[PDB]
């Protein structure tokens, strides 16, 4: 057994965001002109935005603190 | 099936489900005129 | 020819999986059985019965005023006009008789959308009924191909409307789900909708099942 | 569904004297061995193809990629 930590956890979605960015360059990279097609142009930041929004504010890991006392905390 | 893809409820399924008129009465259910709270010792008490 | 490959093998397997139903509305062969036999039918033929219908039915006009305003010539002459509404009656059943495998035809193109072939075929049917009702000597048309406008458009009436027997698989509703969810992240991150290929891909099933699975959607 | 353990290795590119000489010191894997009705690579990738992919036409290629691609790439 072993511990998937919160920098993992988050890692793991950033994965997954940057997945779907890389479909989206796959597309938008064949489908302009090769003198146009720049880095920024090639880029879609709004998958990995959603991924990490998602974790942050759906994932079961993510939760609200226990401010009960500070050794809840 | 409907517009979801999803089969019509028929008029057996009235009281065929597990929410079916056969089964409403047996499962609990909220009733009026009640209350709950904690409990404590009340030893002046007489026993009724 | 002699061919058992692993496509036929898969096929055998789905046809034993599909026979548990015996009436299945799918399966127009009891229907052709109950169509029989009656010859294709030429022009001549066919204005020789749409005239027989039209004077059957001016004869059946005539008679139903006779019935009524008194009037009424001897028997005899009534026996004669009592013979040309049977007539009228027994060319439209023939007319309508020369066109049941013309619907079926028809019908057999707009099958695995929802509809039952049989309750496709119905719809047709009821189109070759408006067709009869329709035809006229005098524009010479063949009748098959006139009919054949009638029989499709009351085809697609019955597909285009909103309440109709839509009856999809128990067994393909999973796949339709993944199938919208993957044509959804495809379309929002591709910028244009998915071409079948691409569903393909991500689906993990040759093409022509996308194509095929689609055609029950909605 | 389960196969002999052979199955896999002949898929790997193993030939009988190499599973003798890396196997033979044990008498249940020579019993699986003289008791499998494969021949070679091609017929063991074959096979394997049936099994991981029912009802589709098995080529060489495909069954030869997708053995890599499920474990190896």
């Amino acid at each position: 057994r072993r511990l998937r930590t919160v920098g993992e956890l988050i890692q793991n979605q950033i994965r997954v965001g940057l997945s779907r960015m890389e479909r989206v360059v796959r597309e938008r990279m064949t489908t302009q002109d090769v003198e146009a097609i720049t880095p920024q142009t090639l880029i879609n930041i709004r998958p990995v935005v959603a991924a990490i929004k998602e974790f942050f504010g759906t994932s079961q890991l993510s939760q609200f603190m226990d401010q009960n006392n500070p050794l809840s905390g | 099936t409907g517009p979801g893809n999803r089969p019509l409820k028929s008029l057996s399924d009235l009281l065929k489900g597990k929410q079916g008129r056969f089964r409403q009465n047996l499962l609990g259910k909220r009733v009026d005129y009640s209350g709950r709270s904690v409990i404590v010792v009340g030893p002046q008490l007489k026993l009724h | 020819d002699f061919v058992w490959d692993e496509e036929e093998s898969e096929a055998l397997r789905q046809a034993r999986k599909d026979a548990e139903l015996t009436a299945s509305a799918d399966s127009v062969r009891a229907y052709l059985k109950q169509i029989g036999k009656v010859a294709l039918l030429n022009a001549e033929e066919e204005v020789e019965l749409a005239k027989r219908i039209e004077a059957g039915l001016y004869a059946t006009q005539k008679l139903a005023e006779l019935a009524e305003k008194g009037e009424k010539l001897p028997v005899q002459q009534r026996r004669d006009m009592q013979w040309i509404c049977r007539d009228g009656d027994r060319a439209k059943n023939h007319l309508l008789e020369a066109n049941l495998r013309l619907v079926v035809s028809l019908a057999k193109r707009y099958t695995g959308r929802g509809m039952a072939f049989l309750d496709l075929i119905q719809e047709g049917n009821l189109g070759l009924i408006r067709a009869v009702e329709k035809f006229d000597y005098t524009k010479g048309y063949k009748f098959s191909t006139y009919a054949t406008w009638w029989i499709r458009q009351a085809i697609t009436r019955a597909m285009a409307d909103q309440a109709r027997t839509i009856r999809i698989p128990v067994h393909m509703v999973e796949v339709i789900n993944k199938l919208g969810r993957i044509q959804r992240e495809l379309l929002q991150d591709l910028g244009r909708e998915p071409t079948p290929e691409e569903l393909a891909k991500e689906m993990d099933i040759t093409p022509e099942k996308v194509l095929e699975i689609q055609q029950y959607a909605r | 569904r389960r196969q002999p353990v052979t199955v896999l290795l002949k898929a790997l590119g193993w030939t009988n004297e190499q599973i003798v000489e890396r196997f033979g010191f044990s008498e249940i894997m020579m019993g699986t061995l003289e008791k499998d009705t494969t021949s070679g690579t091609d017929e063991a990738l074959l096979d394997i193809y049936r099994k991981l992919r029912p009802g589709e036409p098995p080529t060489k290629e495909s069954a030869q990629t997708l053995l890599e691609n499920l474990f190896f790439k």
